[PDB]
Parts: C-alpha cells; structure tokens; sequence
C-alpha cells in the first residue's frame, strides 16, 4: 500500500521523541507568539521536516496551510535566481487570513552558495514581522555565519538506541512480524541513529522474507559482516603475504564487498584489539592514508595489497615484542 | 442541469476582463439564489467575489449545487467573440465534461455555440468575516480608474487616507510626492459623482498599485463604487453591477516600515 | 513584535564605535572638517562597515538625512542598469546644503559589481565630487580596480578583537540588567568567533531561551562540541596518547556531528591552546591538511583517526 | 516666490510632449518679464528658446530672479497626471528646491499637489543672435508636422531649399528620392493654410530628420509656425501661442562633402 515512514509520520509535539528541550523551546516560543527565523540542522531522517510540520499544523489550519506555507526542497535549484524569484514575492506579501506571520520550509539550505546564503540575509533582514523562514540543513559549517547570526539555529541529533527501540516496539506490535534480540540490534546499529532508516529497512525485510533477524538485515541490506571481517583480520594477522591476499581477494569477489567498507570495518575493528599504541598509531595512519588513496580513485589491488603490507608490519612488531 | 440567459451579452463582456490578468482561473458556484465566483489571486493577495442574482437573468434553470472550475486564457478571448447587444446562454449538463455558450453571431445571422472544457479544480472557500468597516467612500468609477492611472506614475504603491474630510489618495516615489484630496461632492446634478464619507474613525493604509489598476480594469460595469477600509480589514471595492448582482474586490494593505521613533 | 539586539543596539554616533581606533579618528575628523572625500571601507563582514559611514553621515546631513542621502545594498537587483539610472538620478537631484555639506552615496557590497560597472562608476565618482561624496563599502579591497582606489580614499576596519567584544558585551548587559559569569562569557566569546552580531544574537537567544548567563546554557542554543573535550582531544594528542583522543573522537562521532564541524572546533581551541610554539605549527599545519582532505570529499571517522595518530605522531 | 498660474493646461501639455525626447533637463529663468527656457538638447546640436509673457498667466508673481532646473522626464510624467481644462499653478520659494505643480482636475472637486526635486546643475547662457536670415517662410504647423513624418520615412536627413518661389523639401533615402515643392496656398477659405515668404536670397541646408520629429511635436500649440533659413545661423522654427507667448527650435546642419570625381 504505503511505506511505514509515510504511513506513522509524527503529527504531534509528543509524538517526536529525543527533542524534547528543542520541543519544549519551540511550543514555549510558538504560544508566546516569539518565533524566530529557525535553522534545524543534523544527520538526514531524525525529525527535522516533521517537526517544523507539526509546528506548522499547530499554528495553521488544514485550510491555510496551503496558503502561508510555502515549501521549497531538492526539485527546486538553489542560486540566485530563486531568493529573487518566488521566495521574495512570497514573503513581500501581506495575506488575507487571520494576522500571522508567514511560512517558508527551505529544505536542503546547505546547498546555497554564499552569494545565495548572502541575498537570503538580504531578504530575512528586510522582512521579518511578516515572514519567519525555516532553512533545514545538514551541515552547519556549509553556511555562511551571518546567516546563523541572523536565524535562530537547532540542532537535531540522532536518537540514542535506549530511547530508539520503543518506537519500533511500537511498530512491530501495530505490525506483526518476527522479531527477536539480534535483528533490533541489527536495526538499532545499521540504523546508524536515525528513525527513517530504521523503518525503511524494517519495511524491507518484512516485505522481502517475512522475518525480520539478524542475518535477514544483513543479506537485504548488503552491510559487511562481522565473522567476515574478523576473517579478513585473521588473513592479515597471521597468514603469509600472497595467502593473505588470495584469500582476501577471493572474499572480494565473492561476498561483494569492496575495500571502503573493507577499511572502514577494519578500522572499527582495530579500536577493540588491544594493540600496543605505537603500532596503533602506524595502523590508523596508513589505513588514513589508503582511504585517501581510494578517494583519489586509483586501482585497487595495489591498495589493498598495502593494508596487508600495514598489517604484515604489525604481525612482525606484535610478535617481536612477544 | 444548468441554463442561463442574460438580458444584454455586454455584461460578460464587461466582467472578463476585469478577470484577464488578475485571477488566473474562475470557480463558478451555482445555487438557487443564482451563480457566484469566488476567487483568491496566485499571490494570495487579490480576492474576487461575483454574485449575479437569479432575477436578473432572463430564465434561469437549476436543480443542485454545482461546483465548476473554467481557464481564463480562452475565455478572455472567447469575449471577443460575442458581440455587444446580443443575448447569451450558459448550458451546463450533469455529467458531461464540457460546457456550452450559445448566442449570436455579431452578424445577427448565425447562432454560436461556443464549448469550453472544465478543469477539476480542488479549491475551498475563504469566508469572509465581512466585519463592520471604519470608512465607507461613494465615488465615482471612471475618476477611481483615472486617479489610478494618475498615481502610476509617480510610485508603485498608493496611499489612502480617509478621515471625516474624505479620500486622499498620495504616491510618492523618486521623483516628489503627488496628493490628491476629495471632499464634498453632493452638489451635482446627476446622482453619481456624490462621493460621500459613511464613518468617522481615519484610517492610513498603503496598498500596492499594479492590484489596484486591475481592480479599476472595471469601469463600465457600474457607475458608482463602494470602497470600504478599516484599521486591518482589507480593502473592499464594491460594484452594484445593474440590477442582477454584485462583485467584490478585496486587497490586503502593503507592509508598513518600521518607522518607530 | 520586539526588535532583535541586532539592529536594536546599534551605535548612533562614532564615539560609541569600539571596533578601530584610528579609522574611528579619521572619521571623527572628517565629521568636523567637511570635506569628506570618497572613500571605500575594506574589512571582514560582521565589523561594522555600514554602521559607521551611517553615523558619519548621520552626523553630517543631519536634518537633511531624508533628502541627501542614498544607501544602496546588495538585496535589490545588482546589474548594471539600476546603478546607471538611481545613482546618476540622486546626484543630479539638489540639495540645499551648507557649504561644507554633500550627498552621501553609500553602496554597500561593492565588490560583486562587474568591471563595466566600476568603470562607469569611476566618471560618476570624478564628475558630481562637488555635489556628492561616494562611500564604498567593500568586502574585499583586492576587487577594487586600481583607478577606482586612486582617486578615492582607502579605510581598513580590522576583526573584532575579543577585548573589544568584551567591552560591548558587558556594557549590553550592564544595559539590559543581565546576570552574568565569567564562564558564560568565555563561552559567548568562543561561540562569538570574532563577530559582533553573531556575538550579540546568541546573548539574545540565550537570554530568550533560559535568562541567567551561564556556560551551560550557552551550548544548549548553539550545540557546538564542546571545547572542553576537544581541548581535551587535542591534550591527549600532545601528550603522546592516541586511545583515549580515539575514545573522545568517537565519543563526539556518536553524537552526529559532521567531520567539518569537529575539525573547525579542533582548528579553534588549537589556536588559543597553551604548548611550544612549533608544535602549534606542526599542528596546524596537520590540521589543514585533514581539513582539505575532508573538503576534498573525504569525510569519513578514519581520516579524523588519522588526523589524530598523525598530531600523536608528531610529538614523538 | 515664484507663483504662476496657467490657464489651462493643455498648453503645458503641448510644451512638455514637445520637449519630452529632446532636452535631458530644462531650465528656466523667472522675472518680471515672465519666464524663459534657453537650453541645449542631449548632444549639443539643437537650441530650445521657450518665453512665456507675464500678462498670458491669470496671475504671475515673482520678487527676485531665479535660475531654476528640473529633470525632464520627470515633469512629464508629473504632467501626466493632469486634465486639459484645469487652471495650474507652479509654486516655488526663494531658499529651498521644491516645485510645486497645484491643479485641479476633470471631476473638478479635487486638488493636485505635485511636488518635484530640482537640479544643481550651473549651465553658462548661450547668447541668441536675434539677427535677420536669408528666407522666413510661414506655414500651418499640421502641414509642417505631417511633412515631417512623411519625409523620416524615405530617408535618415533630408536637405531642404527655399527660393524666390516656394519652400522644397529633399530627401535622399535608400529607398530612393523624396521630393516636395510648395508655393502661393493662400488661395484658400482658411486662414490657416496659407504659406508666405518675406526674404529673397535662396538657400539649400541639409538637417537630421529625428531632431525635426522632435520639433514638430509641438504642433497643436499654434495654428501657424514659421521657419526662418539662413547660410549661417541656423534653422529656426517657431511657434507663437496665441496668448501665452511663443517657442522657438533652433537647429544645426550636418555635413554634406561633394565628391571628389
Ligand atoms: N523523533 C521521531 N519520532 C518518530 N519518528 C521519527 C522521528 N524522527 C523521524 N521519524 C521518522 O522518520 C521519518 C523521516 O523524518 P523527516 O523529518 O521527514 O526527515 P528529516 O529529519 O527531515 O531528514 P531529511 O529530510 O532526510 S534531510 C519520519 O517521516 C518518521 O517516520
Ligand atoms: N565596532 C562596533 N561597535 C558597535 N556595534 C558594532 C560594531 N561592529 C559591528 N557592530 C554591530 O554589528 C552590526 C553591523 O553590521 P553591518 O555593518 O551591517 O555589517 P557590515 O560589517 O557592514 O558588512 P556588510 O555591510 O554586510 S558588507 C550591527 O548590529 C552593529 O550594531
Ligand atoms: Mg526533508
Ligand atoms: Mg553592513
């Protein structure tokens, strides 16, 4: 029918979980009628465009939401065209509703360049008692800081996996599928802290087996395992050189992976072996250092031939100094 | 089924073009009482109420409500098309997708039957507070169109004061400020140049130009007009258009500076 | 319907302008002698460039404000025919003024304007300096063409010092009646970065949100990371220890800040940190060079992990 | 202070529309005498000399003698805003640099202020010769304006002849050869249409089309203009209003080297 994301969107204040000194700030300003200019930045999918709706539909009937909201997004290009195009008219203009404040939902505004970012200022400090834009945004650092001198900024963190799970509690006891320990904990780690994810993958596991574990997570999503990057660890730790790279290379073009995920596994690997911090240190500079070079966009055997040559100087040290 | 028959074709001919460049589409609302047209501007600022009464119409034939949403762009040149002094219909069936205006050919030869599809339109009605206005003026239509054209000259956004004294309407823009005052018009031998003042509290609102030459875009509808303002209702331009009906201009005011001292 | 400190606060004449000092006296000069020359004022956004030629003109025209003076921004339209009609058109305008008195032209970001625009400007500049006096407020002074600076006077404004910041921020809150610690303005100071308005739109904002002035609440309005433990991160990284500098970069990568906001904290307490001058250095030189691999596109938790082994690597 | 009212402003209508693609900005200078406008075109090649008499205004008054200069097309557009039956009465003060344009207007009720800014611009006064010229020839000015836009089509400058008989007019286009000649219309019903000639010693001069457009938008201002021809001094065209005063254009050749062969 629908997917879960649109079908169990939030709609009220209590409704969004996590924020809730941002939503006590907001609804303590919005009864008081202070709202500034607002600027909700953070990861991508923890409650940034339905909290602003909710706001939104709390101060704006059903009727004249569609009259003073105007919502802008990633179909419309962001240059200098657009803050002199339909943006300004909009907020240059007095409505025939109730006397409030206008409404503009910019979304993605760490797209616009600085001369874009500057003619918004232009256009934010020239009408302010009419007109209260909303620039939603994933990078604060994208935007120039008079433009965060000017709006007020929030920011919205990703949500803890403690206060993460009862809301997928909740939708697997509204929708009944399997569910045990391991697949929540596959849903609350590749999540990666963000409802949207969330529910998309547990929508996609239940459409695509019916069950909802922790290797059903891992064969619909494609994410490295971890027996298998323990495996290419032991490979690199205590194999010979050409072995170690058979077997790697092998692994590669069986199970898909590629040598990003490799390196990214791996280094998330190497903070929990207990490594002396010497050897620690020439680990994480050469796995940086083979992240740039795959950034770059070079082979990759040679690469990965390096992080076994970075590990095969580790297995020398480690028995060394045994 | 709907049917309508006007007395005298220039009454569309007059009223359409009114709307060929402020609203872009029309949604006309059909009752007992006779059709009516409200419709808010693509700039939401501009809001057009057309009401004609059924006893103004030579025959008129409804059953149910009928909500019905038409494109402008033809229709605007479709009036063109019609001569002045001939007779016009409106023809709008149950079910079917298209609608019918059938009346004379400007040669008083030849009947034309002119079809124009329907746009299914979602659109709600505002509602009108329709408060009790702080400053009602009686004028004159021709002078309101010409003193229109007059200020679009000097500023893009128009001034009227109205107090106990009258109407002044004040642009200024770069190149000097030009005020024009009303006050008194009562002795006149016809009836329609009595531009009278119906409240007392004064009133100081700045409205833009461009929406308020599209409102004078009606001149020979009427002879008089009621301009009704108040503190923060918007302005409201009143036509008794003949003896079927009535239309409705209503303008929201211009952002005032923050000129606090 | 309250105004922000922003434009609430703003100096009315020069002697309340604390950002230069011999800029300040130049126009303080210029305010009594008369005979103002064109001039363009260079600087960083933020320090005060339309904020001071307002006063100097201000203090000039007078009562003759309304009629004999023009700012033109950068938020109406920026070719070149707005600039060929209104300017021409307001100094071709009269005045009665005093003998000592011109119009004031003030155009505001005069460095996006193409190179026709400035070439035509420099015979507006050179024909009407009888009548009126041109002050260009410029980004950038580089952008400005030689002749144009020629024939014009230069001003430079410089960044805020945070002394300066201090001073005005105290007399704000002597002002508006603000308790206050010296914490909180240590953390208004780093969250300020330099910039005067920045500095006062989060008093604002935090005086809004909670009232009483205090290090705690300054980052719940802002939500940077936290100097504390970035100044932490960069002392483990001095003091030859990569786990736990690992343990407070994921600590501050658990909590969802992007690579660019973590290596702009690194990059400010590393400026104001307390070691040998050619370990800050090294340092900084360290810290640009992760920082253009990460502006490169390379954004990921291990290149800040190796930022962090090679500031390890770097004290032996 | 300087106050004059027009009679009617549809002369001031016909001056401003004249000079309104000509003159980049007019000057006049008021005294007991009346006032006066001797100015240069956009690109020093023609010669404005407007005099309006004290006794034409229904009341004229001024104290000292004032230099005063306005934007042009801004006094139009100013002048825009006014019927043609309205008295007008220009408004200006020894020590400040506001002009004031009080009318009324076709309803006839209301009152028009219309304040412009003037300009500092110092302009050195350009001595008239007011010497005899070589042929003066009088002529109805619809004639001279309809010949004028009947002779811009066929080419870029045309070369005009007077002699002991007629006026001529010559045209060397791309499209080809334009060639007029009229002599003795006063045999006529009107006395309008009639053409004299007063001097003897022909001359042939060769003048842009565009600055004779220009000059003969002044056309309704008198029913007979005059044109004054000279080898030296330049071309003169001048109408006299009737009651008010009179306008002359004053237009210089342009070079037509023989060739070589
Ligand atoms: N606090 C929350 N509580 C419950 N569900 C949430 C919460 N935040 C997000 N969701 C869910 O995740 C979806 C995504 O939320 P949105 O706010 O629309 O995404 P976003 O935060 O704007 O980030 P973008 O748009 O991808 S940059 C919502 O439709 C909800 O289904
Ligand atoms: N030295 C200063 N003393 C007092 N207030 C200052 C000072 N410098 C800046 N401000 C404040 O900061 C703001 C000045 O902003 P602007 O001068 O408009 O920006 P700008 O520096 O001119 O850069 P532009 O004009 O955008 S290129 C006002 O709110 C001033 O009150
Ligand atoms: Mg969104
Ligand atoms: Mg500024």
């Amino acid at each position: 029918n629908l997917p879960w994301v649109e079908k169990y969107r939030p709609q009220t204040l209590n409704d969004l979980i996590s924020h809730q000194d941002i939503l006590s700030t907001i609804q303590k300003f919005i009864n008081e009628d202070r709202l500034p200019h607002l600027l909700l930045y953070g990861p991508p999918g923890t409650g940034k465009t339905s909290t602003i709706l909710a706001c939104a539909k709390q101060l704006y009937k059903d009727k004249e939401f569609g009259s003073m909201v105007l919502e802008l997004n990633a179909s419309d290009d962001r240059g200098i065209d657009i803050i002199r195009g339909p943006i300004l008219s909009f907020a240059s203009t007095r409505t025939i509703f109730k006397k409030g404040f206008k409404l503009v939902i910019l979304d993605e505004a760490d797209a616009m360049t600085q001369d874009a970012q500057n003619a918004l200022r232009r256009v934010i400090e020239k009408f302010t008692e009419n007109t209260r834009f909303c620039l939603i945004c994933n990078y604060l650092s994208k935007i120039i800081p008079a433009l965060q001198s000017r709006c007020t900024r929030f920011r919205f963190g990703p949500l803890t996996p403690e206060l993460m799970v009862p809301r997928l509690e909740h939708v697997v006891e509204e929708e009944k599928v399997d569910i045990s320990e391991d697949g929540m904990k596959a849903l609350v780690t590749l999540s990666s802290g963000d409802m949207r994810r969330a529910l998309n993958i547990l929508q996609s596991t239940n459409m695509a087996f019916g069950k909802v574990t922790e290797e059903t997570v891992y064969t619909c999503t494609g994410h490295p395992l971890k027996s298998d990057i323990a495996n290419i660890l032991d490979w690199m730790l205590n194999q010979d050189f050409t072995t170690a790279y058979r077997n790697i290379t092998e692994l590669k073009t069986l199970k898909g992976l590629a040598l990003h995920d490799i390196l990214t596994e791996i280094h998330l690997f190497v903070h929990r072996v207990d490594f002396p911090s010497s050897v620690r240190i020439h680990l994480l500079t050469k796995m940086a250092d083979i992240e740039y070079r795959l950034s770059v966009g070079t082979n990759e055997k040679i690469q990965l031939s390096s992080l076994i040559a970075a590990f095969q100087v580790t297995r020398d040290l480690i028995v060394a100094e045994a | 089924m709907f049917e309508a028959r006007l007395v005298q074709g220039s009454i569309l001919k007059k009223v359409l073009e009114a709307l060929k460049d402020l609203i872009n589409e029309a949604c006309w609302d059909i009752s007992s009482s006779g059709v009516n047209l409200q419709s808010m501007d693509s700039s939401h600022v501009s809001l057009v109420q057309l009401t004609l009464r059924s006893e103004g119409f030579d025959t008129y034939r409804c059953d149910r409500n009928l909500a019905m949403g038409v494109n402008l762009t033809s229709m605007s040149k479709i009036l063109k098309c019609a001569g002045n002094e001939d007779i016009i219909t409106l023809r709008a069936e149950d079910n079917a997708d298209t609608l019918a205006l059938v009346f004379e050919a400007p040669n008083q030869e030849k009947v034309s039957d002119y079809e124009m599809k329907l746009m299914d339109l979602d659109v709600e009605q505002l509602g009108i507070p329709e408060q009790e206005y702080s400053c009602v003026v009686k004028m004159p239509s021709g002078e309101f169109a010409r003193i229109c054209r007059d200020l679009s000259h000097i500023g893009d956004a128009v001034v009227i004061s109205c107090a106990k004294d009258g109407v002044k309407f004040s642009a200024s823009g770069e190149l000097g400020n030009g005020n024009i005052k009303l006050s008194q018009t009562s002795n006149v031998d016809k009836e329609e140049e009595a531009v009278t003042i119906e409240m007392n509290e004064p009133v100081q609102l700045t409205f833009a130009l461009r929406y308020l030459n599209f409102f004078t875009k009606a001149t020979p509808l009427s002879s008089t007009v009621t301009l009704s303002m108040s503190a923060d209702v918007p302005l409201v331009v009143e036509y008794k258009i003949a003896d079927m009906g009535h239309l409705k201009y209503y303008l929201a005011p211009k952002i005032e500076d923050e000129e606090g001292s | 319907y309250e105004l922000p400190w922003v434009e609430k606060y703003r100096p009315v004449k020069l002697n309340e302008i604390v950002g230069n000092e011999d800029t300040v006296s130049r126009l303080e000069v210029f305010a009594r002698e008369g005979n103002v020359p064109n001039i363009i004022i260079a600087g960083p956004p933020g320090t005060g460039k339309t904020t001071s030629i307002l006063c100097l003109a201000r203090a000039l025209l007078g009562p003759a404000l309304k009629d004999a003076m023009l700012e033109l921004n950068a938020s109406n339209d920026r070719g070149i025919d707005v600039v060929r009609n209104k300017i021409k058109m307001f100094a071709q305008q009269k005045v009665t003024l005093p003998k000592g008195r011109h119009k004031i032209i003030i155009l505001d970001e005069a460095d996006s304007m193409t190179d026709g625009a400035q070439q035509a400007l420099r015979r507006t500049m050179e024909i009407y300096s009888k009548t009126t006096r041109f002050a260009l407020a410029c980004n950038a002074s580089d952008k400005i063409i030689e002749p144009i600076q020629s024939r014009c006077a230069v001003l430079r404004y410089t960044k805020l010092t945070d002394a300066q910041i201090l001073t005005r921020l105290m007399n704000v809150i002597e002002k508006e009646r603000v308790p206050y610690t010296d914490d909180g303005l240590e953390a208004i100071i780093f969250t300020a970065q330099g910039d005067m308005r920045q500095a006062l739109n989060n008093l604002q904002s935090t005086f809004s949100g909670f009232g009483f002035i205090n290090s705690e609440n300054v980052f719940k309005v802002c939500d940077e990371p936290h100097p504390l433990l970035v100044k932490e991160m960069i002392q483990h990284c001095v003091n030859a220890n990569i786990d736990e500098a690992y343990k407070i970069l994921a600590h501050l990568w658990h909590l969802g800040y992007s690579p660019e906001d973590i290596i702009g904290n690194i990059f400010r307490v590393c400026k104001t940190f307390q070691m040998a001058e050619y370990l800050k250095l090294e340092f900084i030189k360290e810290i640009g060079y992760t920082h253009m691999k990460i502006a490169e596109g390379v954004n990921s938790l291990l290149q800040m992990a190796g930022l962090l082994a090679r500031l390890c690597q770097k004290t032996m």
